DNA sequence: ATATGAAATATTGCATAG
DNA sequence: CTATGCAATATTTCATAT
């Protein structure tokens, strides 16, 4: 693996370090140089040690280790996640599409870009609805490891999502609860649980469920406060009123959770989504 | 029911 | 070593694993006999098919490679920046300073307590501000590298806060500026930006440069948004009516800053902060 | 200038 | 299912050379 | 400053044993 190495090499000049001075208190610098080209796979200790005097997340020697381009790759992914978030299905749709022709080998970023394709061409109303799940389950029965840990819960999730939005409560709300739980083993994701509680949520409330449903909800709003995250804030507290007037709460109350989702729509720009506000 | 879900 | 051996172990054998499965498709079930009994360190391909195997980021690994109570440290680490971000110095300046009187040695540990209980001894006026700085500058000094590759620059904000707030607006805006430059470098810490850019606001402010502190004020809210990020949006709400009034815009576009300030103060509970809000 | 700096 | 000796591979340090 | 032979260390596999 040639690629670590001029990672490696690229940092180093870059910081204006020459191999004697990065080899100092890890290794000698004949072992730096050879890392560098190629020949050698480090160790935990000289590579922990590299990482920290370059001052690099120790996650990016393993990045770049296999497959190519991963700067690139990163920032599309950001992209995607963007747009995704804003619901500009069509342009996922054509971007994704683009990247997917290249044809390039790298399972977990082939994998990202099919979820986030099948999502769209679902949203975009090209698939039915079953057919989108059957391909999903498929990416999940690829078993795929990866570096982002995470995935096959997004997966789920979309999953999740498109049986409780096409009358499968049951089957959607009883994915949620599972992906909650597999949260529970794994490290802090906190965003994540936050989307799912509030899919959940949603879910929870087509089934009447209004009592849960608030609950859920409080507890992702408890949960977004904490972590100071507004990705989803004003959707919870729109959310929140809804929940509130099926359970029959003052007229204040209920106002000041859509009061308080407008706010958030209005600053955050979430001009679709005012929509929903009328008459509230 | 006007709002996405969260994909 | 022993720690990564067990702490493997623990986690296989939490998912269920045996040693034959997990090292199927990545080596001989011996390597992960002798891997867990801490005879070897493993390669980066074995770590990197490992940790995604049993779904741990591969950080987790180095981080418990070297030093004990690896998780109870980094709760405590968050405790305390919670109550940083709450301006709770006292409680901070007693459960650092209990922490700091068990002399245990990790380095990178050791200087994230004396970081904070200078800046908290400071806060609490136990300690003039000039010897807050030079304290702050040995832990500089130590060059010490560490996992948090941001540390030192944490280190560098505190620094440049305390010249600001005495008197040495040109000290501290010079060093702001180094601390943004120095980010530009390193990976993305996105939050971090914010905030220097914020304190970076203050003093401009203080040294009537108007205009300048507007844009970084402008400049942070923007990246809030972009990250889905309360932490500091509020700070900034309320800063940018500061400058708006200055500069003197029209009234409704004073009262519009320091409205949404009061939102976010309301809903974050920032009691504190609500005070400086009386007459606007 | 009621606010404080952040550390 | 795990663990260990012994052989086979892979790394790193030290001397030295361009 | 970097790179490479070669010796010294370290890891991994394969064959077994408990
Ligand atoms: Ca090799
Ligand atoms: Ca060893």
């Amino acid at each position: 693996a040639e690629k670590l190495g001029s990672e490696i090499k690229k940092i180093r000049v870059l910081r204006g370090l020459t191999q004697k001075q990065l080899s100092e208190n890890i290794c000698h610098q004949s072992e730096v140089s050879r890392i560098e080209s190629g020949a050698v796979y480090p160790s935990m200790d000289i590579l922990q040690g590299i990482a920290a005097k370059l001052q690099i997340p120790i996650i990016h020697f393993y990045e770049v280790l296999i497959y190519s381009d991963i700067e690139r790759k990163k920032q599309f992914k950001d992209q995607v996640i963007m747009l995704c978030k804003q619901k500009r299905y069509k342009e996922i749709y054509n971007k994704v599409w683009n990247e997917l022709k290249k044809e390039e080998y790298h399972p977990e970023f082939q994998q990202f870009l099919q979820w986030q394709y099948y999502v769209a061409a679902y949203v975009l109303k090209k698939v039915d609805y079953e057919y989108c799940i059957l391909e999903l389950k498929k990416l999940l029965n690829q078993q795929l490891t990866g570096i982002d840990v995470y995935q096959n819960l997004y997966i789920e999730n979309a999953i999740a999502n498109i049986y409780a939005e096409n009358g499968y409560l049951k089957k959607g709300i009883d994915l949620f609860e599972q992906i909650l739980k597999q949260l529970e083993a794994l490290h802090d994701n906190e965003e994540f649980d936050v989307k799912v509680r509030y899919n959940h949520a949603k879910a929870l409330y087509l089934d009447s469920r209004y009592e849960e449903s608030l609950y859920q909800v409080n507890k992702a709003i408890e949960i977004s406060c904490r972590i100071n995250s507004m990705a989803l804030i004003g959707q919870l507290y729109y959310q929140r009123g809804e929940c509130l007037r099926k359970l029959e709460y003052e007229e204040a109350e209920i106002e000041d959770a859509y009061k308080k989702a407008s706010f958030f729509f209005d600053i955050l720009e979430m001009h679709a989504y005012k929509e929903a506000l009328v008459n509230k | 029911a006007d709002l996405p879900f969260e994909f």
